[PDB]
C-alpha cells in the first residue's frame, strides 16, 4: 500500500486498523490478528474408546499424523483415501469415525454408492 | 363469457418453464463470547465469570444454528441414496437437457445454468465462519444424481429402484397425470420438444437479464453480513464508559474506579451478543421453514408429479429439475399451459332412446350442428358412441339434456 | 403519541374485496381453469359434475339430484350467515391477533 | 452512546411492516385478471348472492 | 430494554402470522383455485370447492 | 420499579403452556367418536395385535 504522507493509520471496512506507517523508517507495515480459533475434540463414545482427535478451527498446522483440512488443522486422526458414510462431521466434506487395531480416521465422506440407469 | 350452454376448450398448448428460488442454509457463523468482550484481557475475563453461563449459553445457541444449517442442506439435497448418471447417449426424444446437465469441460462440474446462479450471488474480534459439511461440488453431485434419475427413470428412483424408461414414454405418463391423453404427446412430440428447448433457453437469458431474480438468496447473505457488521461496530461504543478501548481505561485509571468504567463495557458488549444471537435464532427459524419447504418440493415435484395447484408453477405440473445455488436451491418447473381456445356449445347429457347418456371421460361439445365428445383439457372431437358414454337415468330428469344420436359400433358388424 | 405510529396497509379493504370478488367470479364461471391458465367458461352444473368425478362419485348423481344439491347448498350458505351473526366466538382468531 | 441499539430496532420493525403487506399480496393477489360474473345470475339453481 | 423486549415479541409474533399467511396462500391456491384431495385440508368431507 | 417486566414474562410462559395443550388437541383429537375393534381379529391374515 501507498498511504498519503499525512495519513498515519489504515482502517478496515469496520473500525479495525489494518495498516500503519512506521515512525522511524517510512516503510508501510500492515497488521494482522494473532491467530485464534476453536479446539473441537473429535471422540467416539467413551464406553468404546478414550482415544480422541483434536480439530483446531480455521488455523494452519504450523501455529499449533496431522491432516490439514479447510475446516482447520486436524491432529490425531489418520487420513484415509477410502470414503465412507459420515459418522462425525468435521466440515468441508470431511468426516471422522472410529474404525478397525482400531483408531480414529478422517476421510472425504461418500455421498452414496454410484449407479447408472 | 358465462352462460348455461357454453364451454371453452383449449385447442393448443405451450411448454412453460418457471424458476422458483428458495434459500436453504445460512452462513455457519460462530462467535467466541469471551474473546469478543474481553480479548487478551485477564482482568476483564475475571469480571466476565461473575455473569455465570451467559457466555457459554450464547456459544451453545450459535453452535446449534451451525449444526442445523448442515441439517437443512442434508434434507433438501440428500434425498437420493444412489448417485445416478446419464448415459453418453443424449437421445431423449428431442428434449435437450445439456443446459441443466453437468458440464464436464470445466472446473467444478456444473450445468451452464448452475454457474449462472453462482455468478449472480455475492475471523476478527471473536467471530469466525465455519465451512459447510457439503461443499458446492458435493451438492452438484447430489443435483446431478437427482437430475439423472428424473430424466432416465421418472419417479421410480424415488419410490424405489431406478426403472429405466424412454423419456418420450415418460412424458406420456406426465400427460396422463394431468388429464391429457397420451396420443397428444406422440402426435405433437416435435412441437413439445421444441417448446421445452426454447423455454430452457429463455431461463438462461431471464435470470441473466434481470439481476434481481436471485434476490431471495442475496437477501440471506445481506442480512447475515449486516448482523455481523452491526456486531463489530458495537465494540466502538462506550456504553457510558470513559473509553471503548479497555487498555485506555486500565492505564488511565486506578482499578477501583477502572472497574466501574469496565463494568459498563461488559454489560454493553454482552447485551450486544444476546441481541445478535436472538436475531440469528429467529432468522434461522425462517431459513429452516424455507429449507423444509424446499425439501418438500423436491420430494413431491422432482421425485414425483405433484397435483397441488400453484405448488410448482403456473399451469399443470409435470416435473421439476433441481439446480444448485449458493445458500439455496433453484427449481425449474415444467408445466402445461393451455394457449388457444374456442367457444363451444355444450350439454350435460344427450337423449337418444329416452335414456340419458353421460361421457365417461370428457365433455359433450357441438360445432354448431354436429355433436361430439372430447377431453376437457385438449380439443379433440370424437364421434359420440356407446364406448364413450354410459347410461344412467332418463331424459325427463337431467336439466339441459339435448337430442342427438349415439353410433353403436356393433350394429354394422352384425348387419354386415 | 409516544413515538408510536401505525401505518396503513398497502391494500385497502375495498381492494381486498375486489381480489376476492375476482377469485369468486373465476371459481363460479371457470372452475379451476382461471388459475392454471385462461378463464375458460363452463356451465356451473357441468362444473359440479367435474367436482363429482374428482371425489369418485359418478357425475350422473349430480344431474339426477341437481335440485336437491342446489337446495342443500343454498341452505348451507344461509346457515353460515346465521352462525356467524349469532356466535360471539367464531371470529376469535382474528380478534385474538 | 449506545450506537446502533436504537437504529436497528427501527429497522427490525420496518421489516415487519413490509412483510405484512407481502403477506396480504401472496394470499389475495393470486389472479392478476379482475373477473366479473354475468349480469344474469343463473347458475343451475345455485344461489351465490 | 423495553423496546428490545417489544421488538423481539413482534418478531416472534410476526413469524406466527407469516406461517398463517403462507397456509392461507396455500389453501387459496389449492382449496379455491383447484380441488384438493388432501384429507381435512379443506374441511371435513370430500372437498368440492 | 421495573414496571410490567415481571408480568410480561409470566404472560409469555403462560401462553406457551396453553399452546402445548392445543398442540396435543390438533394432532390426536382429529376423531369425534371413540372407535373400538371387535373381538374378532380376522382381518384377512393381517396381525394388528
Ligand atoms: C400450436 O402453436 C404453435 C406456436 O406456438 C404452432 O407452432 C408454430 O406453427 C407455425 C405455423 O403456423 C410455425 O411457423 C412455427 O414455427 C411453429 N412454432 C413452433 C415453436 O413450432 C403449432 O403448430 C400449434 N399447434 C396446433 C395443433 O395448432
Ligand atoms: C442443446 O442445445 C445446445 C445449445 O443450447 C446445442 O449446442 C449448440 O450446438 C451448436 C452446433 O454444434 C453450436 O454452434 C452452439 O455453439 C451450441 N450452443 C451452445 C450454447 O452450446 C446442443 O447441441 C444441443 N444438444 C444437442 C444434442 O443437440
Ligand atoms: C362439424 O364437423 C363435421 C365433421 O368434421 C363437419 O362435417 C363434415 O364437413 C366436411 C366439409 O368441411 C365434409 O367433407 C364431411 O363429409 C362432413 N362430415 C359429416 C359427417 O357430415 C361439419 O361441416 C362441421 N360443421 C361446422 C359448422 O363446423
Ligand atoms: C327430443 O326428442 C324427443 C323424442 O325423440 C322429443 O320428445 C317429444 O316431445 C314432443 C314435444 O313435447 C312430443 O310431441 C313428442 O310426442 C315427444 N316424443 C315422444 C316419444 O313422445 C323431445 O321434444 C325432443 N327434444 C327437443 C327439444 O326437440
Ligand atoms: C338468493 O337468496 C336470497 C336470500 O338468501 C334471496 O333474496 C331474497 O329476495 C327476496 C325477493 O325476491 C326477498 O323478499 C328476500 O328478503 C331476500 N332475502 C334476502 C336475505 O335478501 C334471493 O331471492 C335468492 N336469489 C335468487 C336469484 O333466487
Ligand atoms: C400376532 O403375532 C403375535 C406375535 O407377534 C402372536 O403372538 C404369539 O402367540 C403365540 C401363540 O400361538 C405365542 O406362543 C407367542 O409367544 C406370541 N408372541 C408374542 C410376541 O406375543 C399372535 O398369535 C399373532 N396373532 C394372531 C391372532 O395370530
Ligand atoms: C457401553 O459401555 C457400558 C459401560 O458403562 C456398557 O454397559 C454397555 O454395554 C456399552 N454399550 C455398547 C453398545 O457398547
Ligand atoms: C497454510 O495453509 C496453506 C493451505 O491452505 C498452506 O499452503 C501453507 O503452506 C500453510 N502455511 C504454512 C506456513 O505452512
Ligand atoms: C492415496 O493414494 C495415493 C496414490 O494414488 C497416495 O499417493 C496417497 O498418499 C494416498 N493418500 C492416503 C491418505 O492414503
Ligand atoms: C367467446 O364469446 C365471448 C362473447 O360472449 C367473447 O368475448 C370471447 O372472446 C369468445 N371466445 C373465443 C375464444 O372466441
Ligand atoms: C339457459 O338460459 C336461457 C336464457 O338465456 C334459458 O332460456 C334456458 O332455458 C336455460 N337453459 C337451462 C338448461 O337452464
Amino acid at each position: 500500500k501507498k498511504f498519503l504522507p499525512f495519513q498515519q493509520f489504515g482502517r478496515d471496512i469496520a473500525d479495525t486498523t489494518d495498516a500503519v506507517r512506521d515512525p522511524q523508517t517510512l516503510e508501510i507495515l500492515d497488521i494482522t490478528p494473532c491467530s485464534f480459533g476453536g479446539v473441537s475434540v473429535i471422540t467416539p463414545g467413551t464406553n468404546t474408546s478414550n482415544q480422541v482427535a483434536v480439530l483446531y478451527q480455521g488455523v494452519n498446522c504450523t501455529e499449533v499424523n496431522v491432516f490439514q483440512t479447510r475446516a482447520g488443522c486436524l491432529i490425531g486422526a489418520e487420513h484415509v483415501n477410502n470414503s465412507y458414510e459420515c459418522d462425525i462431521p468435521i466440515g468441508a466434506g470431511i468426516c471422522a469415525s472410529y474404525q478397525t487395531s482400531q483408531s480414529i480416521i478422517a476421510y472425504t465422506m461418500s455421498l452414496g454408492a454410484e449407479n447408472s440407469v | 363469457a358465462y352462460s348455461n350452454n357454453s364451454i371453452a376448450i383449449p385447442t393448443n398448448f405451450t411448454i412453460s418453464v418457471t424458476t422458483e428460488i428458495l434459500p436453504v442454509s445460512m452462513t455457519k457463523t460462530s462467535v467466541d463470547c469471551t474473546m469478543y468482550i474481553c480479548g487478551d484481557s485477564t482482568e476483564c475475563s475475571n469480571l466476565l465469570l461473575q455473569y455465570g453461563s451467559f457466555c457459554t449459553q450464547l456459544n451453545r445457541a450459535l453452535t446449534g444454528i451451525a449444526v442445523e444449517q448442515d441439517k437443512n442442506t442434508q434434507e433438501v439435497f440428500a434425498q437420493v441414496k444412489q448417485i445416478y448418471k446419464t448415459p453418453p447417449i443424449k437421445d431423449f426424444g428431442g428434449f435437450n437437457f445439456s443446459q441443466i446437465l453437468p458440464d464436464p469441460s470445466k472446473p467444478s462440474k456444473r450445468s451452464p445454468i448452475e454457474d449462472l446462479l453462482f455468478n449472480k450471488v455475492t475471523k476478527f474480534n471473536g467471530l469466525t465462519v465455519l465451512p459447510p459439511l457439503l461443499t458446492d461440488e458435493m451438492i452438484a453431485q447430489y443435483t446431478s444424481a437427482l437430475l439423472a434419475g428424473t430424466i432416465t427413470s421418472g419417479w421410480t428412483f424415488g419410490a424405489g429402484p431406478a426403472l429405466q424408461i424412454p423419456f418420450p414414454m415418460q412424458m406420456a405418463y406426465r400427460f396422463n397425470g394431468i388429464g391429457v391423453t397420451q396420443n397428444v404427446l406422440y402426435e405433437n412430440q416435435k412441437l413439445i420438444a421444441n417448446q421445452f428447448n426454447s423455454a430452457i433457453g429463455k431461463i438462461q437469458d431471464s435470470l441473466s437479464s434481470t439481476p434481481s431474480a436471485l434476490g431471495k438468496l442475496q437477501d440471506v447473505v445481506n442480512q447475515n453480513a449486516q448482523a455481523l457488521n452491526t456486531l463489530v461496530k458495537q465494540l466502538s461504543s462506550n456504553f457510558g464508559a470513559i473509553s471503548s478501548v479497555l487498555n485506555d481505561i486500565l492505564s488511565r485509571l486506578d482499578p477501583p474506579e477502572a472497574e466501574v468504567q469496565i463494568d459498563r463495557l461488559i454489560t454493553g458488549r454482552l447485551q450486544s451478543l444476546q441481541t445478535y444471537v436472538t436475531q440469528q435464532l429467529i432468522r434461522a427459524a425462517e431459513i429452516r421453514a424455507s429449507a423444509n419447504l424446499a425439501a418438500t418440493k423436491m420430494s413431491e415435484c422432482v421425485l414425483g408429479q405433484s397435483k397441488r395447484v400453484d405448488f410448482c408453477g403456473k399451469g399443470y405440473h409435470l416435473m421439476s429439475f433441481p439446480q444448485s445455488a449458493p445458500h439455496g436451491v433453484v427449481f425449474l418447473h415444467v408445466t402445461y399451459v393451455p394457449a388457444q381456445e374456442k367457444n363451444f356449445t355444450t350439454a350435460p347429457a344427450i337423449c337418444h332412446d329416452g335414456k340419458a347418456h353421460f361421457p365417461r371421460e370428457g365433455v359433450f361439445v357441438s360445432n354448431g350442428t354436429h355433436w361430439f365428445v372430447t377431453q376437457r383439457n385438449f380439443y379433440e372431437p370424437q364421434i359420440i358412441t356407446t364406448d364413450n358414454t354410459f347410461v344412467s337415468g332418463n331424459c325427463d330428469v337431467v336439466i339441459g339434456i339435448v337430442n342427438n344420436t349415439v353410433y353403436d359400433p356393433l350394429q354394422p358388424e352384425l348387419d354386415s
